[PDB]
């Protein structure tokens, strides 16, 4: 009984009935949280946190910052339910039946006596192996800092 | 020159003092950050007068002896 | 004047019953020489401690336990 | 390693949240008990904005938006 | 590190639920033609205690097993099984020897490690007793390769990092031998 | 039945550990409100609440029971969502941040090499929880202090985040236990005294406590963002505010004052020398000492939160934004490069053991 | 017991002196709350002019139940000195129900505390949940 | 003049941390040690007359990827993730009781069930176009065609 | 006016608009749909922009404020956070002292003066 | 040449060894064409996805039905709950079916 | 910091000596399961004369263990609480 499915069904409903910009912002948070939680379990815990620190902590509270400076103004129920029920029939984004319905395993090895976190490897590669990517990204962030001022600052 | 803004290519010492009295948050911020590279470039003085570097950590798997297998190895058999 | 030295001295002289009455309405365990009671029954005390502040040298102990008027 | 203990903690806080919601709906005296004058929805005077008593009718600067 | 992998038990049962993880047993055994061997039956604390003593006694056999892997060219698990039994038998030799020669000092050490998060820095006193007893019965000396002799960490007289909580048995056994053996 | 009882506790003991843990935090949080008025009372030659419970001990419970049992003001008949999301998100955000604080060696509900990120990530959610309070619920006083609020706890979240990372850079670990256990021979108050001031200044501003208290600017915005809130929505939000004051007080002790580590190891060993290590009585006393060592340190900042409130006037809002960006940020971005330079110069790049 | 800072006139000075260190209303659990929503009492202190009376009703009606009103001083009680004024409400009881009247000009800081205590003695006499069982 | 009345709230806050620390330290240590006493409840809870002093085992923090393998190894040896056993030779059960987790490898539910997040040019090709599968089916089919020859 | 409100570059005379398939007037009755055929640029200072006069944020620093030393409806008109115009509304405490003194003696009028300033 | 397929600890992962033999085969000078390296590339994709191996499991599951074989007697016994890896199931001689401790290591 | 590096050096070598001992047992676990798989595959596909029993890897000089299995008995199916009434893994119930 995967309770993750129910939450998305709710979000798949309020997205269709969203009326004002309050609803759309709440869609973003209600999309991030199923992303963050399903990543905290299952695949990668490091990036479940890296989402919260950057997505919610930087952009989403900047979404609601600007939205307060924008505006605040202002089929039925059977069609919305019918749309969801037909949309819910197929939910296999892939079509490799063998790859979906067969489970696998990996065999652990004791060679890596130097156990380290996944972030240490990323730092060990992003700062040495792919330093150019890091230095270009710094350059892009420099462009934005100069870019954001010129657009907004009237003088 | 009662309170004139110092010229940076004429009075380097007095130009520093202007930004040390009137903009304290800028002058002393850079100075703390300046010690970073300054101490980094002073490392070759430490490698000869204070102590020598440690040996690198064995983070490359099991150290494999640079030889061939020993045929004569026996014992602990079946 | 507010430290535990004064409270413990006033706790021991008064006994448990009188002090626990002061720990129910007064919120400050105090002791003093009884100066008599009125017709209604309130007991009027005066404090001889050299530590009490200017306005707290005369107090009362009402007849009631839960409510004081 | 092993976060089953943390998982139960997350469940407990979530369950504890409803207890904050629900306890008021049960402890408070009903409208008829205090003055009966009206429900929250009906009592528009109470269920209205506060403006220091007198009725009234964020274009923030560039810098605040720029920060 | 603690990242969810597909090879060992993950963080919580919810992780197992999302992945529909099945923990599968195999009821077979090794085929008859593969000779049998008695696996080492020690847990984490005994091994961490005896990791260096296993190295001294089995140094020639650890290297051959790992050299066999390199010379197998990716076919290690099938081409180094005979070498794999040599390492297991030598490792069982040390655990048995520590059990019939230095049994008291051995348990005092790894029980200290179980008491202090398996960190080697928290059980120096229970380790100095074990090293002296092993050197007088098995000729095995702990050594950390790469650095000078007088810079090995376990010989530091005033280590900067000491345990927060002192093991009582370690202190009692140290003081019991403080005056008796080390007059 | 004793066979179905002894194993029954074996099926419920860890739930009780959390409940014991939950009550442990709430008791500190509940009595911080009482301790605030008392501490802020004598400092002002007042007395503080001493007539609600014996010596005023039952003062927080009176306020909790009073507020929880009031009429709840609602925009409509079934419009509870709007006046609950703001307080609930803020409460859960700071309640989940307690899953990482270790009461001793490995005495944390969550232990992972990403404790710092999880602690900082949960801080961001509470920031987003607060801006919901002043949103769309008319516009009289809550929406005035929501662009003001958001522009404050956004900016200092930069300075607070950098300070945390600079400490984590020194130990090369993001695990709070490693950070605590690595301060054995030194407390980061000695080398990083400027950071502790910067951390505490940012800790105050994030929680919106005075002097950086223009969120609920009492003389300017009545009750600030809580002027609409009443009864249970007020309790949840108010409880959210003080849990941060406990948490930020505890975090300061964890990072700069060594966490649960004893003040003196000589006294610490003498006390633990009296209890036999084979009886569980030793491990009850050990937890009390280490937690008490953390509590005394965390007490001083909880005292400091009230102390600063009783001696410093409020800071004008525009100078708050010009403060962190012009002053605190360049300093915190300079020690983030001063620290690696020194560590590498003497060949002391940290590792995780 | 969280009143609302509705100081209007010279009676408001005494309401501040209760919070002063000599009397320290905070010791009794009294914390003035500015907003009506957060305040369950409303100490109407000072003259209630006609120009204020409509505004006073708006502030009173916003207090969630339960709610009490204390009338301090002569002006709030029955008109006081300005009883014969063209622009003074003669007693705030024409506008909001009152639960206790504190007499004075201004009532001494102890008189207000006595008025607070008497109202407290009334609140401890509330029998709402027994009323449902026995009178309803 | 130290006001002891103001120090009363701090004493309870001091006891606030103690209750959490005292219970958590003693309960977690007590349980961990109890589960290492044996592979069964009949020996976990029964204090032995012939046993020595009880040696406890404090909880482990700052674990790494080896400890996860160690815990499973101890589980297959002594029926607990932190069992104690320094026998030279493991039991006969240890030979054939290895536990290997088999799990699925499907994409997160939010990826394939959000009304918006599941729509992209390449995701529609995966979901509604047979061109990817027709090619990748031939490799699977060649496995059985290339046996008899 | 009361409810809503309505140059540097040279005023450039351009007439005789033509396309490659006719004249401006030939397709005039059809070009309203074609947004690329409009002849009124939106950057022009003379371009007709009719916007309602939405009043600025006028917070009431009203009677129920702790900062107030009485009952002051300080009608503050602010754009952003700066102060544009302030119109204090005194009178919320006009007890009519000057009217009452005229009917009382010189000794009876003294207590009125202690009630002017409370401190 | 840039690294690909780096495991979580900084070294080669499971499928890097099969990736290197493709690169060595392609860039070698002895090969007239890339025909020799066709099987080496098929193994690398096999390592990452196991699609051919999963297909062989689909047939075995499908084929076991048509002969009436039951998965209870051919399949590999498994335990689905991590708290029920009991010492009796683990094969310990004295072990008993009580739940094992997985609350906190 | 210079202390934590020397301690780290000790920790790395402690695992270095244990690595051959632990990896040898792990190799015998992979070998057993690999042989156990082809014992299963041969059973099911015994009546197919043309079938070959071989791994899905074309390169035959590199050991690639299987990573798929056919699930069988649900051992903890009948489990309630606190007592997994585990079905007898070997043979019938
Ligand atoms: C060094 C001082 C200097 O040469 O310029 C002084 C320059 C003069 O400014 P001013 O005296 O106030 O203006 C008077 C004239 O109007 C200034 O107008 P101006 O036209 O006379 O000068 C503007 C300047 C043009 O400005 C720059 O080119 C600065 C380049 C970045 C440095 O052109 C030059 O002066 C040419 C000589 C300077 C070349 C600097 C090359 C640095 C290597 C890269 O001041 C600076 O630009 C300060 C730059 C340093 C900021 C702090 C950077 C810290 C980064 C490290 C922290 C971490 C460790
Ligand atoms: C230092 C050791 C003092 C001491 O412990 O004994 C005195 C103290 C009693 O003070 P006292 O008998 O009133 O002193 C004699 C005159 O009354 C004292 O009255 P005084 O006005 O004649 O003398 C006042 C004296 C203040 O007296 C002191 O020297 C106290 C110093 C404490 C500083 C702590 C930091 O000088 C000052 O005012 C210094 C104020 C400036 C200090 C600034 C802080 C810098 C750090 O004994 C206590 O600690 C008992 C109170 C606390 C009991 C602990 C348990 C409370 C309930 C817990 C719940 C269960
Ligand atoms: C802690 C949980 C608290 C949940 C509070 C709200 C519960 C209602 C269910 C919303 C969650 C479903 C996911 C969709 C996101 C919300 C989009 C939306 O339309 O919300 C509608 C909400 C209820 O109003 P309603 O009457 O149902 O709709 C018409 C309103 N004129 O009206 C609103 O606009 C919401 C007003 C409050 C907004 C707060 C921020 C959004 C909630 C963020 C935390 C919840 C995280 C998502 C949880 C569900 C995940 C699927
Ligand atoms: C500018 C100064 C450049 C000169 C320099 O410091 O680099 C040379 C130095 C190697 O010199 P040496 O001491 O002979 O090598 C010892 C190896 N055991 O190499 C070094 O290791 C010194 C490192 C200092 C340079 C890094 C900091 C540069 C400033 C940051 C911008
Ligand atoms: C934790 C707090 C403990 C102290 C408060 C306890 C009050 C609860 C009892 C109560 O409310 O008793 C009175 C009630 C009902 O009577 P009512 O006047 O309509 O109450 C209004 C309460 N609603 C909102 C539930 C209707 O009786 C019962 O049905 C008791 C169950
Ligand atoms: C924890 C213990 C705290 C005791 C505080 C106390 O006894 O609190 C006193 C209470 C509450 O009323 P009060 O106005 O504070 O009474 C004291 C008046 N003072 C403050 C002016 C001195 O009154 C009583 O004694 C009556 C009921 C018995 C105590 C109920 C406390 C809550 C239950 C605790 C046990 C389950
Ligand atoms: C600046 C204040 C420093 C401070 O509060 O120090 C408190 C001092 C010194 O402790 P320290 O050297 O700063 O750190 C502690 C280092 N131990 C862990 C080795 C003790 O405690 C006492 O010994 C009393
Ligand atoms: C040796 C160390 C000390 C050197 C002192 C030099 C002072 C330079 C100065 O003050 O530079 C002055 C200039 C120009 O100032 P202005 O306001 O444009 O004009 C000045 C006033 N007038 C009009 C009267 C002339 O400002 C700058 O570029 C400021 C640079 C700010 C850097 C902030 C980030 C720092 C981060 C630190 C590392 C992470
Ligand atoms: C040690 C010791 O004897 O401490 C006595 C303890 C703790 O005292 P506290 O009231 O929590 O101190 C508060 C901390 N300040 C004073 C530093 C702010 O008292 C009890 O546990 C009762
Ligand atoms: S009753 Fe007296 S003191 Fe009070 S407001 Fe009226 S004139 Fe002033």
């Amino acid at each position: 009984m995967n309770l993750e499915i129910l939450d998305l069904s709710i979000l798949g409903f309020y997205s269709l009935i969203s009326s004002n910009s309050f609803e759309s912002i709440a869609i973003l948070v209600a999309t991030i949280m199923p992303v963050i939680t399903e990543l905290w379990y299952n695949y990668s815990q490091l990036f479940a946190l890296l989402y919260t620190l950057i997505y919610v902590g930087a952009v989403v509270i900047l979404f609601v910052f600007i939205l307060s400076v924008i505006n605040e103004k202002e089929s039925g129920l059977f069609i919305l339910i019918l749309v969801l029920l037909l949309d819910d029939l197929d939910d296999n984004e892939s079509n490799d039946n063998d790859y979906n319905n067969v489970y696998i395993t990996d065999y652990a090895d004791w060679f890596n006596n130097y156990n380290e976190s996944d972030l240490s490897v990323i730092g060990n590669l992003l700062f040495t192996e792919y330093a150019l990517l890091l230095l270009i990204i710094s350059f892009i962030l420099l462009m934005s800092i100069i870019g954001l001022i010129l657009i907004v600052k009237k003088d | 020159a009662i309170g004139d803004y110092p010229v940076y290519y004429k009075q380097p010492i007095r130009w520093l003092s202007y930004h040390a009295h009137t903009r304290p948050h800028v002058f002393y911020a850079i100075a703390v950050a300046a010690l970073g590279p300054v101490f980094m470039m002073a490392t070759p003085l430490r490698r000869k007068f204070l102590y020598d570097d440690h040996e690198p950590l064995p983070a490359n798997g099991y150290p494999l002896p640079n030889r061939s297998r020993d045929k004569t190895l026996t014992g602990y058999d079946d | 004047s507010s430290s535990i030295q004064r409270t413990l001295r006033n706790l021991w002289k008064n006994g448990f019953k009188k002090s626990f009455k002061q720990l129910q309405g007064y919120n400050d365990i105090k002791s003093g020489r009884l100066v008599g009671t009125d017709s209604f029954g309130n007991k009027f005390y005066e404090v001889d401690d050299p530590v009490e502040i200017h306005m707290r040298t005369r107090f009362v102990e009402y007849t009631g336990f839960w409510r004081q008027d | 390693m092993l976060q089953d203990l943390f998982n139960n903690y997350v469940i407990l806080v979530g369950i504890l949240g409803l207890i904050f919601l629900g306890v008021n709906y049960f402890i408070v005296e009903s409208p008829r008990m205090d003055e009966n004058n009206g429900n929250i929805s009906d009592y528009i005077e109470k269920s209205g904005p506060f403006e220091c008593g007198f009725s009234s009718f964020n274009p923030i600067p560039i810098a605040f938006i720029l920060v | 590190s603690s990242t969810h992998t597909n090879d060992s038990l993950n963080s919580s049962n919810y992780v197992d639920k999302l992945k529909d993880t099945h923990f599968v047993f195999e009821n077979d055994k090794l085929p008859s033609e593969i000779p049998d061997v008695e696996e080492v039956g020690a847990t984490t604390a005994p091994l961490l205690s005896a990791a260096y003593f296993i190295g001294a006694k089995c140094q020639d056999y650890n290297d051959d097993f790992m050299l066999c892997q390199k010379e197998a060219k990716g076919n290690g698990p099938i081409d180094c099984l005979k070498e794999g039994r040599r390492v297991t038998r030598c490792a069982s030799g040390v655990l048995k020897d520590l059990n019939t020669h230095c049994s008291d000092e051995f348990r005092l050490h790894w029980q200290c490690l179980s008491f202090s998060n398996l960190e080697y820095k928290n059980c120096r006193k229970a380790e100095s007793l074990l090293n002296k007893c092993v050197f007088e019965k098995m000729n095995l000396v702990k050594k950390i390769p790469g650095i000078p002799e007088d810079r090995q960490i376990h010989l530091k007289q005033n280590p900067v990092l000491k345990p927060v909580a002192l093991h009582q048995d370690s202190e009692v056994a140290f003081k019991k031998a403080q005056n008796e053996n080390s007059i | 039945m004793l066979n179905n009882l002894f194993d029954f506790i074996e099926y419920i003991e860890y739930w009780l550990i959390i409940v014991a843990f939950v009550a442990s935090v709430l008791i500190v949080v509940a009595y911080l409100t009482v301790a605030e008025r008392k501490t802020m009372g004598y400092m002002q030659r007042r007395l503080g609440p001493n007539a609600v419970g014996y010596y005023g001990v039952l003062m927080a419970v009176a306020d909790a029971l009073k507020l929880l049992s009031k009429e709840i003001v609602l925009p409509h008949n079934g419009d509870i969502i709007y006046v609950m999301s703001g307080p609930l998100i803020s409460l859960f955000s700071v309640l989940l941040s307690w899953a990482v604080i270790p009461f001793g060696p490995g005495l944390s509900l969550l232990d992972s090499e990403y404790s710092i990120i999880y602690l900082l990530a949960s801080g961001s959610i509470g920031v987003f929880g607060t801006v919901i309070v002043g949103w769309m619920s008319n516009s009289k006083y809550t929406v005035l202090a929501t662009v003001r609020t958001t522009a404050q706890l956004i900016s200092y979240e930069l300075v607070l985040t950098t300070v945390v990372f600079i400490i984590a850079l020194i130990v090369s670990s993001l695990n709070i236990n490693v950070i605590i256990e690595s301060q054995y021979n030194i407390w980061y108050i000695i080398p990083f005294f400027p950071l502790c001031l910067i951390f505490f200044i940012s800790a105050l501003a994030e929680t919106a406590r005075p002097p950086f208290d223009n969120v609920e600017a009492e003389s300017e915005l009545v009750s600030g963002h809580m002027t609409e809130l009443s009864a249970s929505p007020f309790v949840i939000f108010f409880l959210s505010e003080y849990c941060s004051m406990v948490l930020m007080s505890t975090l300061t002790a964890i990072f700069f004052f060594g966490g649960y580590l004893p003040f003196s190891n000589t006294i610490h060993h003498l006390i633990l020398n009296l209890f036999d290590q084979h009886s569980i009585y030793y491990f009850i006393i050990e937890g009390i000492l280490l937690s008490g060592y953390l509590a005394i340190k965390a007490n001083f900042f909880m005292f400091s939160f009230v102390w600063i409130r009783a001696a410093a006037p409020r800071l004008r809002y525009d100078l708050l934004i010009l403060f962190c960006w012009y002053v605190l940020l360049p300093i915190v971005f300079a020690i983030v490069v001063f620290a690696p330079g020194i560590l590498y110069c003497f060949d002391a790049l940290p590792v995780i053991i | 017991f969280w009143p609302m800072t509705f100081g209007l006139a010279c009676c408001a000075v005494e309401m501040m002196h209760v919070s002063a260190p000599r009397y320290d209303q905070d010791r009794l659990g009294i914390i003035f709350r500015a907003s009506p929503r957060q305040s369950d009492i409303m100490i109407v202190a000072g003259t209630v002019t006609n120009k204020m009376a409509p505004a006073l009703r708006q502030v009173y009606d916003q207090m969630p139940y339960p709610r009490w009103v204390i009338s301090m001083g002569s002006c709030a009680n029955g008109g006081g000195y300005y009883h014969y004024s063209y622009s003074v409400v003669r007693g705030v009881d024409r506008i909001v129900p009152v639960d206790i009247y504190v007499p004075g000009c201004p009532p001494t800081s102890e008189a207000l505390m006595y008025g607070v205590f008497q109202l407290q003695k009334k609140m401890m006499d509330g029998q709402t949940h027994r009323m449902w069982y026995r009178s309803y | 003049m130290i006001p002891f009345e103001a120090l009363i709230p701090y004493a309870i806050m001091f006891a606030g941390f103690c209750l959490g620390g005292g219970v958590m330290n003693s309960a977690i240590t007590a349980d961990i040690t109890k589960r290492a006493r044996g592979p069964n409840q009949e020996i976990k809870r029964n204090v032995g007359e012939d046993e020595g002093p009880r040696n406890y085992t404090k909880p482990r923090y700052n674990t790494d990827q080896w400890d996860k393998y160690f815990a499973v190894r101890d589980l297959r040896l002594t029926g607990s993730l932190r069992g104690q056993s320094d026998n030279a030779v493991a039991e006969e059960s240890f030979k054939t009781n290895s536990i290997q987790p088999y799990s699925n490898t499907r994409r997160p539910w939010v990826l394939r069930r959000h009304i918006i997040m599941k729509n992209s040019p390449t995701k529609w090709a995966r979901k509604y176009s047979s061109r990817r599968d027709e090619r990748e089916q031939e490799i699977k089919d060649d496995y059985i065609r290339g046996m008899g020859e | 006016n009361d409810f809503y409100d309505v140059n540097d570059f040279f005023p450039v005379q351009v007439d005789g608009i033509e396309s490659s398939l006719g004249k401006y007037e030939e397709f005039a009755k059809d070009a309203h749909e074609w947004e690329s055929w409009n002849l009124q640029n939106e950057d022009h200072p003379e371009y007709p922009v009719k916007r309602t006069k939405i009043r600025h944020f006028t917070l009431n620093f009203g009677p129920q404020h702790p900062a107030a030393h009485g009952v002051l409806r300080l009608i503050l008109e602010l754009h952003g956070e700066e102060i544009l115009r302030s119109d204090p509304h005194v009178g919320l405490l006009h007890r009519g002292t000057e009217k009452l003194i005229e009917s009382k003696t010189y000794m009876q009028a003294l207590p009125y003066f202690d009630r002017l300033d409370y401190v | 040449a840039p690294l690909q397929q780096v495991g979580r600890h900084g070294g080669p992962n499971k499928c890097f060894g099969e990736f290197q033999r493709v690169v060595e085969c392609m860039t070698n000078a002895k090969h007239d064409s890339y025909e020799p390296c066709n099987n080496l590339k098929n193994d690398y994709l096999e390592c990452r996805k196991h699609k051919v191996e999963r297909y062989k499991a689909f047939l075995m599951q499908k084929h076991a039905e048509e002969l009436g074989k039951d998965p209870e007697e051919i399949g590999a016994p498994f335990v689905r709950k991590r708290r029920f890896l009991t010492s009796k199931t683990l094969g310990l001689v004295d072990g008993d079916d009580y739940e094992i401790g997985v609350e906190k290591i | 910091n210079r202390e934590k590096i020397e301690l780290k050096r000790e920790k790395l070598w402690a695992r270095a000596h244990l690595m051959p001992l632990l990896q040898a047992e792990q190799d015998r676990n992979v070998v057993r399961r690999t042989f156990a798989y082809y014992k299963r595959e041969g059973e099911i596909m015994k009546d197919v004369p043309w079938w070959e029993v071989k791994s899905t890897y074309s390169n035959k000089d590199i050991f690639h263990p299987p990573q798929t299995v056919l699930f069988g008995k649900h051992i903890d199916r009948d489990s309630g609480l606190m007592y997994a009434n585990s079905r007898n893994r070997f043979g019938p119930d």
